């Protein structure tokens, strides 16, 4: 989930766009 | 501001910045 991709690993803006609505 | 380690309201911080009016949804565990 988005914990393990972007606090115990480095984010991306990809991946916090995963979880806009 | 989205390309490092982000944790807790850093986080959210970060989704709510970056997904605007869509709105986001924050699902840790």
């Amino acid at each position: 989930g988005i914990v393990e991709q972007c606090c115990t690993s480095i984010c991306s803006l990809y991946q916090l766009e995963n979880y806009c609505n | 501001f989205v390309n490092q380690h982000l944790c807790g309201s850093h986080l959210v911080e970060a989704l709510y910045l970056v997904c605007g009016e869509r709105g986001f949804f924050y699902t840790p565990k």
